[PDB]
């Protein structure tokens, strides 16, 4: 069945760039498709017979291409277009999508917002003692995050997690957790978070003291 | 100019004498149809109902069923060839000779012996439809009221029969519009022009429908599949043409087993009316008027190979029933076989083009009036009846180049309007 | 149009399950109907479909019994059976209503989603925590809450604030597996002004287990 | 003789390829060149639509705005006619009529780019006028075109290309090919004669125009004791159809006096009857435009009773005064919005009078929407496929015809004239006398 | 086609109640749908009616909002509230569909019915006492007994004999009003070898006061 | 409003014999239609447009009218055409009934068959007594029950309960049932119940001695 490629996997580009993404197929084609999947949101039908917009899509959008290549592209993109872009052909059967398109944008710095929080006495009576820090809007996605307790750094049992890319303002958001037991985290007083990033050379520490 | 001024003027101003009359034809043509309607149902009754009876033993119901319509067929041929052997077959060609005056219309004779003799072979379960009756008795109805009230002119001669035989199709399949574009495309003299007046023959028709009335969604078509309607009209165009022939040359061919003699014709009218009642029990989709299967064929329930045979079947039996000179049409019947023949069209598509996402029941709509495209040569009638029948409008544009493929190929392999070839017969005959 | 699909969650290896999808908003006959699956992080596989009134029933390439997709136009609900299951099946199933424009038909209007975990690990209902600021913070313009979501599985769970009426300023994070079970937090950023004053509440879903907990942020 | 006859009858139905072959273009062209208008007709009416945005809170300006834009737009439209093509004006429909009949010249070299881009101008004006005009008149000159550039001869050619061009005309003009072709052979055709318009030709013509047009812009039941109330209506219809007649034509004398035939006066006309459209186009939006956006408005009954008495006058008043005028613009799409409002009106009394029936106000409006082309027009059966191509209501195709017949029978016996031949002998006897 | 109307049963006076009638068989639109009601012994009257699109709606000369019908093409039903509700009100309320013939209309189809009673008075269980014959009784070669189902209140009970297996012999009286309380009585006519040789036991259900009761008839010693 | 009246209320002959009845309209009515309700079920339509009948419906069963004068007719009646017959008319709005017609199967006269019971010691552990009297299976309906307490008259605290008519043997029945106080029953010995019917001049008596 038609294999569909989608030629730059994840592109990146600032608002105003225009944009073209491929989706070249094995066989032969025709009228393909496109659709459009941002984080936490289902597939969209965007372009439709190769060129034709979905009611809704704006003008900057546009599709072309024939037989074994199609484009589909962006004439100045906007901030809020970035999505991951699947193209799928239904003139032979069975249909088939591509493996689509991620496109990011690019945007001015933006330094992240620090919050740290200390364990809930609903978590401290079972056992448990995570030590939440979230760090919100920040560009770019390079940052890190590190552990210090009482004075010392850690990095056992530390998870991490990443917001996709924001639809309107282009940033990321991180959530770094430090999970430990009642009596690893009652045998201590003083836990801190320390975010190093591109908008700052010195790190972001934000910490609580159980006392 | 100044005479066309004078005329543009003048236009659409039908005497009101005809325009009443023609709300009588209508009535007296509607009232016509809904009887023999009615008569035949009570003859397809009774022989059902003597199959009842005579439950047990498996040949003798099959003797019984073949006698039952063998003798109510003998009664019809009988009818024909005693008292109005012009009255036979069709009916339709008849009138059309009528309206060019080359052809008479003894309503004295002919309107009881197509009325009974219908009564007969279409009770018998014979591959006739209703149409060739109620069209002909339409004619013959609508110019009794000319006679009888002694209207003048050109006009009424020709307006009286037309909106007859009119009345006539719109009582027959409850189709008003069917019934007047069949005058105005068919019927209506085809190379001169002639004093019909459009606005009678609707009054005949609505006043006609009215009798009948008062006593009784496929999917869309998407652009990219419009082509595989194109093909089932040539197919369809090629086979007009083909069984033509067949309708022309089985009327000259069973003409030589009785040779004219009333005697041997009505026999064989046993024969051919007496195989409609044995295939009509043993296996009725061969058989019958050919509405009985056509709603069951849109739904694609018919395995391929009962198609098939369905198809070859009918085939053979419309040909003899019709072609043996039998009173009653080949309107009905043709439509069945389209109707068939685009179901299995649609079933080869639909397993060639899952991508199209088809559904055979469309290729049915397409091709029900698709064989009165290629024989009889009247699509915009054929197309609007169906488009009545169904109104599954979507399908129009299919409908129509379908309708197209069917009537441009039966042009270029030879073939001629199946009703005129037939008078064209008559009348070359005629001067021998 | 809506089209809101259900049913999935924690499967065996082997045994099998009925998604369905209910449709509104328009008449579900007369379209035909469509499922559509996506792997974890991955692309788009086709799945089957099937026309109004159940006559054609096309699937993608697979054994003879694998998948059974089916509709029951009465209550506008399509559905999709999935035997001998296997890893390979787990993913976001869609389902979506199909259409055409010059006749090469696509995929309209989807669904939401319901996942399908294949997993002989056990149903489990998060705990909730109240993620609330520390007595050491200096009340600026806006203040920072979160709540933490912990222990549930399968995926997924769903966080909103205040019933969604505190829509913007809110971030759900990815979970995160660990010991086959998965665990996530939501932050949420409101201005100083408008907490403690005013109530703040994180109202976590799992429908896997079918638990709703409605946890209130309060002030340490 | 019947020696004739038979020579006739057996070499019936075989058109020449070389026409048929033609027909395809002809329809090919005639759906383009329908799409390309329509398309122009919609970006001038929003560009007019994005001009009371720029001039949006100042509400005496942007009433100055909606008259000025479209004022401009008719004026070069009657420019365009008076100055190149005075066969141009008006429908259209007579003037092809008329060139079947050889009474009238086809000057597709001028009628083209005037009735096309005049059209373009006062359509786009937002006037109460059809594109079934300007497409029809254009079809039939896409026909003449190439029966020319490829100079064919014979009756059969010039009569058949001619036709299945002004056929592919209405079917674009309506994504309606039945309509077209019933069109030809019962309103457009030679009314006293013989012709040798061949239908085959009209079919594939209309099936290409219909396609082109495809590429590019992808009710209850009646039983029979309420049969009478159709006819009724019907009869209402026929009553009025002439009066309206009457109307349009007493107009276009009454208009005349206005102008006296000068050319400055009478683009000046123009301008303050397109301007007052602009206008209500934006103060009353019902009562302006073609007329297609209340159809199915009405049809419904989202519209009161008071709204639709209102509707109906004032269309009246600006469906004459655009066409009585001679501007580049049809009256046959109008006379459906017309006939509808109406049909309607009806429909909603008959609703409250007879609870028994259980009527819905909705089938008189679909009974009515063919009505006034059948009283006016005296063309009952192409506004009834029309119509049935349109909504097909299948279960009223009877009420349909009772009600057409009704109009076309109280049409003649109230002394009323098809509207079209009307006009064909109005420039015919301008002509000789 | 059937349709199976709910929502009747006890109200006061001066209250009021939202009957439904639930469609299946056919396509629920492109049909008229109306009520009818049949007070005790007494002829049908016809309530209102209902277009598919809602948009037409007539009831026969009541008092204003006396009765609104409305219906729900989405969930296949159709319904009626009734206001003010008074003892008139008490009656056997059938649901229909609508359709024609030449065009002067019918009732089409109609449901089995609900019946809705307007009393002040409350819901009381019955008391079910046994009739076996006298002490000086003849055995004959039929012997009839039966069972007293006294007390209740609303309508209706059901009895049955043995389970609903004696069928044939069994007369259930209608039911008589006296005091705000119901009083019927059943009997059974069993052959005399049945009978006391055989149980024979009555089964009286009030469902509206939760009474599923077995009173199993003995002789008297 | 139309008022629609039908003649006979109630009626009745044997399985075989031509019955026939009507409806009377108020004012003038045309096309008017007939129902079949029999005990405990839906009324059914039976006959539609004043002569069509309804699918199903057997074709002994007719109608015919006009004005302000129908009648149903069956040309030999079976045992299942017992029922209540109701015209209505909708040629005026609103729609109205008749107040219908009974048609009840006329038989052979049979004789009542008593049975008089005495209060359960159930019923008397509470206050009450009931002395039931059944009349079982007779023809014609009209029946006289009597009851005397010590062979004196009574007739305050009778309730009397007739049945419609019986499916399988077209009798009727009818249940006495005198209640008294526990203490005025004990005060008497001898309870009777007097049933006179046309059959027979003497009456069937029925009673109980409670000593
Ligand atoms: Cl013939
Ligand atoms: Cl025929
Ligand atoms: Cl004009
Ligand atoms: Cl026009």
């Amino acid at each position: 069945d038609i294999v569909l490629t989608q030629s730059p996997a994840i592109m990146s580009a600032a608002p105003g760039d225009k944009v073209t993404m491929t989706c070249s197929a094995s066989s032969s084609v025709s009228y393909i498709h496109w659709y459009q999947q941002k984080s936490g949101t289902s597939p969209k039908r965007w372009i439709y017979d190769t060129s034709k917009l979905t009611s809704g899509v704006p003008v900057r959008f546009s599709g072309s291409g024939s037989g074994t290549s199609y484009s589909l592209t962006i004439n100045t993109m906007e901030a809020e277009d970035a999505a991951t872009y699947y193209c799928q052909q239904w003139s032979s059967h069975p249909q088939t999508f591509g493996g689509g398109t991620k496109l990011e944008i690019l945007r001015a710095d933006a330094a992240p917002t620090v919050s740290i929080f200390p364990p809930s006495s609903e978590q401290l009576t079972s056992g448990g003692a995570s030590v939440v820090c979230f760090l919100n809007n920040f560009y770019p996605k390079d940052i890190n995050v590190k552990w210090k307790i009482d004075g010392s750094e850690r990095q056992n049992g530390v998870l991490n997690s990443w917001t996709d890319q924001d639809s309107k303002d282009s940033t990321y958001s991180m959530s770094s957790t430090l999970t430990l037991t009642k009596d690893e985290y009652e045998r201590h007083n003083s836990y801190t978070c320390e975010a190093t990033h591109k908008t700052s050379t010195s790190p972001i520490v934000k910490s609580f003291n159980r006392a | 100019r100044r005479q066309l001024i004078r005329q543009l003027l003048e236009r659409d101003k039908t005497p009101l004498a005809i325009l009443f009359m023609a709300a009588v034809v209508g009535t007296l043509v509607g009232l016509a149809a809904v009887a023999f309607d009615k008569g035949v149902a009570w003859l397809q009754n009774q022989r059902m109902g003597a199959l009842v009876h005579t439950a047990d033993n498996y040949p003798l119901l099959l003797t019984v069923a073949f006698l039952c319509s063998a003798v109510l067929a003998m009664f019809g041929y009988f009818l024909v060839r005693k008292y109005a052997p012009e009255a036979g077959g069709s009916g339709i060609p008849e009138i059309e000779g009528a309206l060019e005056d080359q052809r008479p219309v003894r309503w004295w004779r002919v309107l009881p012996v197509k009325f009974f003799g219908g009564l007969g072979t279409l009770g018998g379960g014979m591959v006739l439809g209703r149409e060739g009756p109620t069209v002909q008795i339409g004619g013959n109805i609508g110019r009794m009221v000319l006679d009888i009230f002694r209207l003048k002119g050109d006009e009424a001669r020709h307006t009286l029969l037309a909106t007859g035989a009119a009345a006539g199709l719109a009582a027959a399949f409850n189709a008003p519009l069917a019934g007047i574009l069949f005058i105005i495309e068919e019927m209506r003299p085809q190379f001169r022009y002639t004093l019909i007046s459009i606005k009678a023959v609707f009054i005949g028709v609505i006043m006609s429908t009215i009798m009948y009335r008062i006593f009784n969604k496929l999917s869309d078509a998407p652009l990219n599949t419009l082509w595989l309607y194109l093909i089932l009209g040539i197919i369809f165009g090629i086979f007009g043409p083909i069984f033509n022939k067949w309708v022309l040359g089985m009327q000259d061919l069973l003409h030589r087993v009785h040779g004219g003699n009333i005697t041997k014709w009505v026999l064989m009218g046993g024969a051919i009316g007496g195989l409609c009642g044995l295939l009509g029990f043993v296996a009725p989709a061969t058989s019958g008027g050919g509405f009985n299967l056509i709603p069951i064929a849109t739904a694609g329930n018919f395995s391929m190979g009962m198609l098939v045979f369905i198809f070859v079947a009918r085939v053979i039996t419309t040909l003899l029933c019709f072609s043996s000179g039998a009173p009653g049409g080949i309107f009905a019947p043709m439509l069945a076989l389209g109707t068939v023949l685009g179901t299995a069209f649609g079933m080869v598509a639909v397993e060639l083009f899952p991508q199209y996402h088809l559904e055979a029941g469309t290729f049915a709509i397409a091709g029900m009036g698709a064989l009165l495209a290629a024989s009889i040569r009247a699509p915009l009638t054929g197309i609007i009846l169906v488009l009545e029948m169904t109104c599954n409008y979507q399908l129009i544009l299919p409908m129509i180049i379908t309708g197209l493929g069917a009537t441009l190929l039966a042009q270029f392999t030879g073939g001629k309007p199946l009703y005129s070839a037939i008078l064209a017969r008559t009348l070359a005959k005629q001067e021998a | 149009v809506r089209l809101l699909e259900s049913g999935g969650g924690l499967v065996q290896p082997g045994g099998s399950l009925k998604l369905s999808c209910a449709a509104s908003g328009f008449d579900y006959s007369r379209y035909w109907m469509s499922w559509v699956r996506q792997a974890p992080g991955k692309g788009l596989k086709w799945i089957g479909e099937i026309n109004p009134v159940s006559s054609t029933i096309n699937y993608t390439p697979s054994l003879k019994d694998k998948f059974i997709i089916s509709r029951d136009n009465a209550k506008d609900t399509l559905y999709l059976q999935i035997s001998k299951v296997r890893s390979e099946d787990t993913a976001l199933y869609y389902c979506a209503r199909l259409y055409y424009g010059y006749g090469y038909w696509y995929f309209d209007v989807w669904g939401a989603g319901t996942t399908v975990t294949v997993s002989s690990a056990k149903t489990t209902p998060p705990s909730v925590y109240p993620l609330a600021p520390g007595s050491a913070a200096a009340a600026a313009s806006m203040v920072t809450l979160g709540c933490l979501v912990k222990g549930y599985f399968p995926e997924p769970v769903t966080v909103t604030w205040n019933s969604g009426s505190l829509a913007a300023g809110v971030h759900t994070f990815p979970a995160v597996l660990q010991a086959a079970l998965y665990t996530l937090s939501s932050s949420v950023t409101v201005p100083s002004s408008s907490w403690p004053s005013e109530t703040v509440t994180c109202n976590v879903a799992h429908p896997a287990s079918s638990t709703k907990v409605d946890k209130k942020i309060v002030p340490r």
